[PDB]
């Protein structure tokens, strides 16, 4: 009842980070403090990373075991966003504000980050984990994928936002934002899927796949919380973003279906506000009058 | 932003449900009160100004020592009493950007519209005090507009020649294919733009000096000369224009024609050069039987009968060339080839397409030779001979290049004058004038055919303005009735005063004893077909103006007879591009494209409605898109019957219709006597 | 040396099937008789089918073996084209021209058909054959896929592109040229993909890996005579089609960095128609002697 | 494949470690009792031959007439009487694929090589019947190879010019270039290369007539050129070759690089038209002394000192112009031009590189005009004159278009037969033939020059060959001493025989008068330095030939003084591309770019080997890429010393080396005296 809708949706939304000119950003991240351009770089590079295993594995390994032509076209033009626009708008970002040390030295990082490694490590086990015809372990995969999109992005995404809200580095938060109106649907769309399978389980079952779901968002959230701490004390918006992550989970458990599991908080404002002719032969009538 | 731009912009906003027309008549008067005056040199007398155009180089001096000051002074006033004013932003703004004469360093502005009227009178009239007064009448009422040319340059000693519109034939040899590519090179220098026949160069695959599958065929041709356009570009201020014209039994014509495809590689697409295709009556009739057709190579045609595939009648020759062993030829499927030039003329509105038949079964000048192609505007249809440019230090055989010189009627301010006669023969004087003093010492058939043809075009424009003006639709069998008797007045007026120069001069045109105007033929339909309107409103339209009758006609004939006809070629009905602004004019007899066309110069935008459009007559200026193409080719077709030459004819057509549509625009064309067709602009 | 610029091309040439019109080739279809129309709809099914398994197995599985992060997302934008825009695009030219029973037909038809299941089964076995980390079976089916975009599709785009070249079918005719510009660039990107594998081997493993590409073309170029036959007969085309289908052949041959197998020859004309030294600065006293 | 073939293919199958070269003669006995001697057509005697080639037009009658058949079959038994052998495969597989004469259909071989050589003698002596001996002697010894123009052509009816090179003058004006488009078409269709000099085309961004940055400078020029050599590509059979020669001080210098740069684009690159650039001495001390240099608009030096800046001497008016306020100029970077130049040859092995100064300081006809530019393989090096092509009806001042013929002697032959003498002597009497019967009727210029100057060329092939097969290294010190002594023999012999004619015609060049010769500064060299050989070997090797002394070249000055010289150019050496296989010789004096060159002819391939090339000699033949470049520029003007014209001298170039390494070398040959630079060849 969705996938044509999906189609349509996703292919409209076609973009590439070359229409989006960056040089306007120039003088608004010059004007930055050391830490606040450190912490944008390691925010943007986690990301890249994020997209990088999202388009090289997980939409495509989904796209795989998941059954029907046009669910397999959806999931495959999602894929190429991944890696083809996401997370190479990351670099067309680096290549115009930053020196080719600091964006070296930013990837470098990445390897050696305990954080961003264990959340990989997590995500896609659960993608490599997946077997041929098995329904379970194709769901844990696509609980996975949604964490990924609609929850694990946020930390990051939270700074362009907070910057684009506040009339800075605007060009670049045009970017991030084309990136983010993407992963919402990619988000809602997995978890359509994730919900078709677990709808067909006993309530036993059921049961059990909630709690792995619950498990999972957990264990990513510790691991998350010290990633923003790590990254955000230097320019002092670690519970500001906390707040936000946890916002954005609760929206990845109601794409599984599932109730929030989260208090409400007040999100900071500015974060808000971040947001040839047709040819007929002739007739031996059309020479005559 | 201006202030002139902002009173013309406001036109689009709409006061009580209707758009801010006189709006417009504000914005001229501040692009006067605040550009033009401002930036208008002043002299302290006219005896100043001339001296300082004519030192600094602005002017020419023979035109203007041909008559007293005083004589140039009492031109000048009689330019300056009308008090002359732009109704329209865009018509000053054209004049003034594109026409007025300005300083080198194209800052101030030396020229007004009276003076640049009152210097191109002076021109035309030779040193004649009186007749330049009534060319200064004639423009002034905005009646009779020479062409951009000759309203440019005329009187300008900076300045290309006053004949814009050439065609070439080339005679299939490597001398004279480089020889016209040298001549298409110096007439782009002189401003014009440049036809060339290529039906005569052999196709590709043929032989040259008896060794097999030599030659490059018309589109190695075609390359050579879009990169000579290319290269002669008038001094890098207007991409040079080129047109090519292939018959369409040239074997090439396919290949041709791939030269406008989109697909086409860099090695055969030409992209400065425009196309046209000349389609005899025998390719239609094999279409219309859906018989496969032939496509003949043209020099083993001109080796077996000694005469080139085009300068002999395909209609009595096809079934021989077909039957000749010794003729070589390769089948095609001639409706396959219609649809093939409708989805051309869909996608980029190429080839040109010319009627063979249609233009000569009404050519006055058959016996010179038969009209074989058109000119860049496809409205030029006169008799070429083709020259045989030899090798070096040897004698050249010169021919005839068609080379033209255009002028147009403004029909409403003609008729509301009630001056068709007077417009007509001052205008035929001035194109007369304007080819007599055309020299062109780098193209000896054009200017051969120029002494000896004497030919002009004597065109018409706003058609559709003065229709809408007077209640009239442009589809209405009303504005056929009323073209027909205003272009039979034109024709009838114009070859008077062909007969009379001719008698005043005591010389015709060359090979004028041959014309059907010596054999009377030409008469024919005039002397039997009374041509005076048929219906009420048009004769009251007429009302105070004598329309020519049998009997008139019958005099004329005999007029013709006892004194021969001056100029071979009368009256061709041009595009007028950007002359139709100055004189605030609908272009041509073309109906509208739009009721009120955008713009954009420079950073800004500006807003042109269709002279005289208001709220009463707006639906009678109906856009041309959304008329049926079937009335407009009824309407061309009644104008055609009174013209010698051709009319730029550019269909206007919707997305929705296809290639099918086009294709049966063009055979109720065909079949309507329509001789050419300029463009298929699709909306 | 070269991904970075095929992604370049690929993404510029981006484009979808809802931007050309269909419904205007019912003009010219009606015209054509009994065997033309036949012949083109097996030809369309043909293409059809071979282009899906290209999209779900041969663009995807070549995608997961590839190392480097670049490679992997002008892999995935290949994918897509296959999936989500050559797919849909087959499709509606075949719900244009024929009723739903006869689409349903004729690829049943085409499904049993010898030739064509010759040929996809082949290609579909070597893309079933790479083994992880083995190099040496991800060549022998880069080749299978450079044999599939370069070479098996030209027997089926000739009958659309001589009617293109005839102002026939002119709107479907657009769209497989389309089509077509897509499979010659991934021909090539996947040769050099193949290039870079086989100079990787030793001189007995580059003439073992000759004799298997080659051996592999003679197989698919005497099934290719078979299955031209069977659908041009009837239209009187295969001779020329023959000559089409070797020139292509010669064309895969090149993008695997090979030479050409057959004689040069002249194709058809109205398908014709439807078709660095190291800078050094001048240090002084260069200049005397 | 051929038995022969596979004859061939067994040179490079080792036996016992060694090449197997005599396979390669088994071949050339297979090709002849398998396939020459089956397709060759056979006549039942001379006479039959001679009518059947005579009325067929295979052979033109007029040069056979003034033979009696008597005289004819004297010669052709003198031709068959050597029993000429071909030593290799090669040879003769290009002498009857490129060079035999074949029927209409090229089904069947109606010349052999002696039927070749004594048709080609026939047409030399003009009547002579010892004369053509002579001839056939010469070149079945193969001592004298007359061009691939001459040799394929003369005596054939369908043949077409024996002219190999045309250099032509362009004008500043539109005339001027649209007739060096033209000539350079009709040329080509002649079969010949086309060189032009753009160096008087004003360039991007002057005034046609008082409107500035009109002018689409000389790359349009090019463009213009560029698609009329393709449009004349010898009837499709090889692609029209032309060059294109600019002044490294016209301001579009870089823009004529930029249309050999592998990322320029479709408006700018052009990809049939070779580019040389002429650079002054002025341009090499600029750069030497890291001063900015300034790029010249020749249009503004010509309007201020009424002459071209080509015209006149640069090192002596180059600070004139820059201190010239109306002179316009641009700033360069000589250093960063000439290190484009060296990077444009490392891509592409363009520009050609003439260096004026040497070109000049030595140049015997300054008096006539300087050479500002070269042929397409920039070995020519003559005056030319520029032609003022007028408009239409209007008188053309025609100047001198450079053109000469080509001959090269075998220097293997010429000094194993103990002949420089008599070699030189026959083949400028065959050059001297071959310019006085070629007329063209279509380049002006090109036969006026040729009428007066009688420019020929005399050139020389097989150094390298005699050098190997005489244990000599290319490289070494004995090779450049054997090269001086011989080209000194050469340049005697071709001035005395120079002179004999001048004294048995009674004329001599026009404006020879001012001439170096007339004055006897040419021969300053010649009575004050011995050119005999500095080492015994080479000494021995001229035994049984008579060295001049400087005896002998002062009694060739009073001799040349008292009656003057036939020809104003003698000594050219081309490169002798496809000719030097039939003679199994090395191409030019350029040394051997392969030991075994491995050609791909239809599906098969063949090895040649070079000739004499053996297991003693393997090392002796020392491929030309692992050579020394200074030391085969030091040959390279050894050579230059005695040769008025140029040579075309190729670079060969590792791809290790930078383009430092070219410019140094670039610099070397222009400290060395080298005129010019022909490609930069990369291994
Ligand atoms: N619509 C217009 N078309 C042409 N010229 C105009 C126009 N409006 C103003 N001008 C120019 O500006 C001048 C001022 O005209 P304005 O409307 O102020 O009154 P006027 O009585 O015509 O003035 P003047 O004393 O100049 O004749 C005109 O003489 C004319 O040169
Ligand atoms: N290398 C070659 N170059 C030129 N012609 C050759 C060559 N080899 C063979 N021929 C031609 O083919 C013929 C074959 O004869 P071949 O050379 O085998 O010796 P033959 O029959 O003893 O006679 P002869 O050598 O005296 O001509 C030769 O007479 C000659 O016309
Ligand atoms: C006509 C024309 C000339 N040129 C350039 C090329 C010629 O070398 C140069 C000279 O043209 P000319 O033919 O000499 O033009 P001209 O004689 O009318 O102008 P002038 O009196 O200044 O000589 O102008 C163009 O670049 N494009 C053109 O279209
Ligand atoms: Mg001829
Ligand atoms: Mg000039
Ligand atoms: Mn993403
Ligand atoms: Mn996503
Ligand atoms: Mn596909
Ligand atoms: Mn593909």
């Amino acid at each position: 009842d969705f996938t044509q809708m999906f189609y349509n949706q996703n292919v409209k939304q076609f973009w590439l980070p070359e229409e989006i000119a960056l040089n306007g950003d120039l003088l608004t991240w010059k004007y930055l403090g050391k830490n606040e351009q450190d912490t944008y770089m390691k925010v943007l590079a986690g990301l890249t990373l994020l997209d990088t295993e999202q388009g090289n594995t997980g939409m495509p390994i989904v796209a795989e075991h998941v059954d029907g032509h046009q669910r397999k076209a959806v999931l495959n033009f999602m894929a190429m966003m991944e890696n083809a626009v996401h997370a190479k708008s990351y670099s067309n970002i680096f290549m115009t504000l930053a020196p080719t040390e600091t964006i070296n030295e930013v990837f470098e990082w990445v390897k050696q980050n305990k954080y961003l490694q264990k959340k990989a490590q997590m995500i896609v086990g659960l993608y490599k984990a997946i077997q041929k015809d098995d329904e379970i372990s194709l769901f844990k995969a696509m609980v996975a994928s949604v964490y990924l999109e609609s929850f694990l992005f946020y930390s990051g995404f939270y700074y362009p936002l907070y910057f684009y809200g506040q009339g800075k580095l605007m060009q670049s938060g045009e970017i991030i934002n084309l990136i983010l109106r993407d992963e919402a649907i990619h988000g809602v769309y997995v978890g359509l899927l994730a919900q078709e399978i677990y709808n067909k389980q006993t309530e036993e079952k059921k049961a059990e796949l909630r709690e792995f779901a619950i498990d999972l968002l957990n264990q990513l959230y510790e691991n998350e919380l010290e990633y923003t701490e790590d990254l955000y004390d230097q320019v002092g918006l670690s519970h500001d973003v906390k707040k936000f992550i946890r916002y954005n989970a609760n929206k990845a458990l109601m794409n599984l279906g599932f109730d929030p599991y989260f208090e409400e908080e007040d999100i900071n404002p500015i974060v808000l506000n971040g947001l040839k002719a047709t040819v007929e032969p002739l007739k031996d009538d059309d020479f005559y009058f | 932003v201006p202030k002139w731009i902002q009173l013309n912009n406001e036109i689009m906003i709409q006061k009580d449900g209707k758009f801010q027309f006189d709006k417009d008549k504000e914005a001229v008067h501040s692009y006067f009160v605040d550009y033009i005056n401002q930036n208008t040199v002043f002299f302290h007398n006219l005896k100043e100004k001339l001296d300082y155009l004519v030192e600094n180089q602005y002017y020419e001096e023979e035109f203007l020592s041909l008559y007293s000051f005083e004589d140039i002074k009492e031109v000048f006033k009689t330019a300056y009493a009308k008090k002359f004013r732009f109704p329209s932003f865009m018509s000053a703004f054209k004049f003034y950007n594109d026409y007025a004469l300005k300083t080198n360093d194209k800052k101030k502005i030396l020229e007004r519209y009276e003076d640049r009227i009152s210097i191109v009178a002076l021109f035309f009239a030779n040193g004649d005090t009186e007749k330049a007064k009534e060319y200064v009448n004639l423009m002034i009422n905005q009646e009779y507009q020479p062409s951009t040319p000759t309203f440019l340059n005329a009187g300008r000693k900076r300045r290309g020649e006053l004949v814009s519109c050439f065609l070439l034939e080339v005679n299939d040899s490597l001398n004279d294919i480089s020889r016209a590519i040298d001549i298409s090179m110096q007439l782009s220098k002189l401003g014009g733009g440049v036809s060339l026949n290529l039906s005569k160069l052999r196709a590709k695959g043929e032989a040259i000096k008896d060794v097999e599958n030599a030659t490059k065929g018309v589109v190695g041709v075609m390359k050579l000369l879009d990169n000579a356009f290319r290269y002669a570009d008038q001094m890098g201020q207007r991409q040079g224009s080129g047109a090519a014209y292939l018959n369409i039994f040239h074997r090439d014509i396919n290949d041709f024609l791939d030269t406008k495809k989109i697909s086409a590689d860099e090695d055969v697409r030409v992209k400065t050069l425009s196309i046209g295709v000349v389609i005899p009556d025998k390719f239609v009739e094999l279409a219309r039987e859906d018989k496969a057709a032939y496509v003949f190579y043209p020099h083993t045609i001109y080796k077996e009968y000694g005469q080139h595939m085009d300068e002999m009648d395909m209609n009595e020759m096809y079934d021989k060339f077909v039957d000749n062993p010794r003729v070589k030829k390769e089948k095609i499927n001639p409706r396959k080839l219609l649809e093939k030039l409708a989805m051309l003329r869909s996608e980029s509105g190429y080839p040109y397409i010319m009627f063979q038949d249609n233009v000569n079964k009404v050519h006055a000048n058959n016996h010179i030779s038969k009209v074989k192609f058109s000119n860049l505007c496809s409205e030029v249809l006169q008799a070429s001979q083709v020259s045989s440019y030899t090798d070096y230090d040897e004698e050249d055989e010169i021919g005839l290049d068609i080379s033209c010189n255009l002028g147009s009627l403004n029909i409403l301010n003609v008729m509301e004058h009630k001056s068709i006669e007077k417009t007509v023969k001052l205008a035929t004087d001035s194109l007369t004038h304007v080819s007599e003093t055309t020299d062109i010492r780098n193209a000896p058939a054009v200017r051969r055919a120029n002494k000896a043809m004497k030919s002009i075009g004597l065109g018409a424009m706003n058609l559709h303005g003065y229709l809408a003006q007077n209640g009239i639709a442009y589809e209405s069998p009303e504005a056929r009735d009323f073209a027909n008797t205003f272009f039979m007045m034109v024709n009838f007026y114009s070859i008077q005063r062909s007969a009379e120069i001719a008698k005043e001069k005591g010389e015709t045109f060359d090979q004028y004893e041959g014309s059907t105007y010596a054999t009377g033929e030409y008469f024919d339909k005039y002397v039997s077909t009374d041509f005076s309107p048929k219906y009420e409103k048009i004769a009251n339209l007429f009302e105070g103006m004598h329309i020519p009758t049998t009997e008139d006609w019958k005099k004329l004939k005999a007029f013709v007879a006892e004194h021969g006809m001056y100029h071979s070629y009368r009256l061709c009905i041009a595009p007028t591009g950007s002359i139709s602004y100055v004189q605030s004019s609908t272009a041509s007899v073309m109906p509208i494209m739009e009721r009120i066309e955008e713009r954009t110069y420079g950073n800004s935008k500006t807003y042109y409605p269709m002279p005289g459009l208001a709220s009463n007559n707006w639906f009678f200026y109906k856009e041309a898109y959304d008329m049926d193409m079937f009335k407009v080719v009824d309407m061309i077709a009644t104008i055609q019957q009174h013209i010698d030459q051709g009319i730029s004819f550019t269909l206007f057509l919707k997305d929705t219709m296809t290639t099918r549509d086009l294709n049966r625009i063009d055979l109720y064309a065909h079949h309507r006597g329509i001789k050419t067709i300029y463009y298929a602009r699709t909306k």
